[PDB]
This record gives C-alpha cells, structure tokens and sequence, in this order.
C-alpha cells in the first residue's frame, strides 16, 4: 500500500533506486514485488559559475543548476542533462551581490530585445 | 552497490578534509577515529552446555570500506551508482544539487564558500 | 519525435502588447 | 576446567569436492590461529575476496586455486572516489531502467 | 501583488513583490540576489483590480533606448 498503490518517496523501501512504479505478483505463501527505478549510468564533469552578477546584479536558478562546457553557459536541472540558455524566466531576485563575495561576471538573456522592432 | 566500490588514494582536499570517513591507516581494520568511536563505545562458563551468542553474516571487517563503497557511491553519482555504471562525479555542486530542491539555490554555496566550506568543516 | 501530438495555437500575453504599446 | 570445547566444520559443498576444513574455537595452539579460534584445513593469504562462509572475528573462506580451501582477512572494497572540486559536478546523462526483486513472507500453514 | 505598467499587471511568476519601504523587489523565502526588474521577468493577463489591495509600479522599456 505504499509501493504498488501510489508513488512513494522512500528509497530502500520500494526497491533499489528512485522508485517509479510497482508490479505485484502472487506466490505460494508469498508476495513478490517487481520494481522500476530510475538509476542513471553515464556522466561527465561539468563546470559552474558562482552566479551572474549581471547588472552589478546576481542570478539564482529556480529548480536546477548553472553549468558550462567552459565557454557557453547553461542552465539545467538536477538529474537529467538538458542544457538551456539562462533566461530571466529562470531567475528571481532578492538583494545586493557583494555582501556575498565570490561571484563571477556573465550575462543573462532577456527576450524583449528583438520584439518591438 | 552491485559492484565492489572504492576509496580514494589522493587527499586533494584544500578546504575540506575527506579523511574521517575515508580511513586513516592507524588501525588494523579500515576503521579510523570516527569508526574507532561508534564501535568501541558499543560496550563461556555460560557455554558449559552449548549456549552461545551467534554472529551474523557481516562482522566488523567488510563494511569499513563497503561504506567507502557507498562513499564511492553517494557522492560519485549522487544516487545512481547503485543499479548500474558509475565513474567520478564531484561534490561541491552536489553541495548545491540536492540543495536545488531545498527551496534555496545553487550558489548559496559557491561564493561565500571559503567561509561556508569552513562552516561545512565546522560541519566537520 | 514525440507520438500523439495535436496541433493547436498558444496564446501569448505579449501579442496584445504591441498593439497597445505603439 | 580444561575441555573448553566448540568444534566447527567447513565445506564448500558436496557437489564440488570432498576436502574439508576443521575449526577449533578455543585453543591457543597447516594451522592458522584466529580470535575466532584455531583453524586447520585451509591457507592464509594476504589477498582480498568477498565473504562466502563466515568464520568469526573477521575471517571468511572460499574454494580457490590444484584447488583448495583458503581463509583470509575478508575484503572490504576497491579504491577510488570523488575527485573533489570546490566548484564542480556533472549530471548523469544517459540512464537505464532496471528491475530488481524483493521477496516477503505472507503466511504459514494454519495447523491445529 | 503586482506592477501595473501598461494598463495590465505584472504578476507573481514564482517570486513575490517585496520592498524595504521605498524601492521594490520580488523574492523567494530562501536566499539573496539583486536584479533589474525588466519586461521578461514580468508578464500580463489583464487589468489591475480583481485581487485584493494591489500596488503600483511601471515596467522598464529596454528597447526604447537602442534605436536612438
């Protein structure tokens, strides 16, 4: 009632890995659970920025992580690698940069700049 | 781990110190200061007609680098070593990755890191 | 690349802006 | 009292061979001594292997190379870890759905 | 609630519109980050009334300068 019904959050409690779903089978005096887990295989290194103190003004992800190959900057999410361009729609605000020392300098995209012309 | 994982030979630490989990060679098992301390405080004539205390399967000396095998897991993939392949994956954006769900962001770490790695070494 | 896609239009907040902002 | 006796027997299996190994638990005595006890019928090495059969006190044995029984300090793992950077990680890129299997006992027979 | 530039309101995307008392920002509940509020952190769906107690602000026009 927490692996077959429903999609849990409990690792080593619904099989081995991030629990996806569950198939139960009958058994002589037993119950047998199959498990489906999302366990990825192949990785790299990647390189980050601290942030983008863009207008003297820093930038935060929403749900993921900034990285780069080393030149082109990429916003992506935590578990699968879909590099994207850092937009303003991937950032919010909260107040001044350099009471946090240790940032780097970069730009952020802002899609208005072709629109009125 | 389905594969008998591992423990590093290079102490390239420089702001952290990954050497209380990854063992000192001071003790005969793979149990250093931290593991000299979570076992050694876990504090015959009985056996004149048969009654002992059975030991389970894994006693004190597979898991003091099988927990390095998970230390070669849960930072080297994050989670994904477990049912397949794994190689190197680092930590101080893993010191932001799982923090990319905690409500707070990635470079809460990166920038005041040379204080915060010390404070996460004050979390050592 | 994806199966079962239907074909439709998406509304934009920004398309009623250029007619307003002239 | 003298006969402080607990006597143990080791075999890799009937279907494999018939040479055996004998464990005595409680004597400061090929012979190899452990804190689990005084073992006869195998060979100690410096190598590293997974456990097959527990012996006690951090000793296990198996059947290797002709071939015989060898007991040993039971292994714990291989060696590498994270090349730490203060500013790096990757994603895991390509993934694999897999299926493991777990078994639980439901019920025994209602015998009266 | 909102920045009300062009007869239409600029909405909480997944930030929310904060201030020290004079100048204005838009935060989360977790850490700290300066920016310039522009046209592409802001978006509209109609006028400035239907939710309770709105405030006023303009949205900057960053394609007005670079044609001169």
């Amino acid at each position: 009632s927490e692996c077959v019904l429903g999609q849990s959050k409990r690792v080593d409690f619904c099989g081995k890995g991030y629990h996806l779903m569950s198939f139960p089978q009958s058994a002589p005096h037993g119950v047998v659970f199959l498990h489906v887990t999302y366990v990825p295989a192949q990785e790299k290194n990647f390189t980050t920025a601290p942030a983008i103190c863009h207008d003297g003004k820093a930038h935060f992800p929403r749900e993921g992580v900034f990285v780069s190959n080393g030149t082109h900057w990429f916003v992506t999410q935590r578990n699968f690698y879909e590099p994207q361009i850092i937009t303003t729609d991937n950032t919010f605000v909260s107040g001044n940069c350099d009471v946090v020392i240790g940032i780097v300098n970069n730009t952020v995209y802002d899609p208005l700049q072709p629109e009125l012309d | 781990v389905k594969q008998i994982y591992k423990t590093p030979p290079i102490k390239d630490f420089g702001g952290f110190n990954f050497s209380q989990i990854l063992p000192d060679p001071s003790k005969p098992s793979k149990r250093s200061f931290i593991e000299d301390l979570l076992f050694n405080k876990v504090t015959c004539a009985q056996k004149f007609n048969g009654l002992t205390v059975l030991p389970p399967l894994l006693t004190d000396e597979m898991i003091a680098q099988y927990t390095s095998a998970l230390l070669a897991g849960t930072i080297t993939s994050g989670w994904t070593f477990g049912a397949g392949a794994a190689l190197q994956i680092p930590f101080a954006m893993q010191m932001a990755y799982r923090f990319n769900g905690i409500g707070v962001t990635q470079n809460v770490l990166y920038e005041n890191q040379k204080l915060i790695a010390n404070q996460f070494n004050s979390a050592i | 690349v994806v199966i079962g896609i239907v074909n439709n239009t998406v509304y934009d907040p920004l398309q009623p802006e250029l007619d307003s902002f002239k | 009292p003298c006969s402080f006796g607990g006597v143990s027997v080791i075999t890799p299996g009937t279907n494999t061979s018939n040479q055996v190994a004998v464990l005595y638990q409680d004597v400061n005595c090929n012979v190899f001594q452990t804190r689990a006890g005084c073992l006869i019928g195998a060979e100690h090495v410096n190598n590293s292997y997974e456990c097959d059969i527990p012996i006690g006190a951090g000793i296990c044995a198996s059947y290797q190379t002709s071939q015989s029984i060898i007991a040993y300090t039971m292994s714990l793992g291989a060696e590498n870890s994270v090349a730490y950077s203060n500013n790096s990680i990757a994603i895991p890129t390509n993934f694999t759905i897999s299926v493991t299997t777990e078994i639980l006992p439901v019920s025994m027979t209602k015998t009266s």
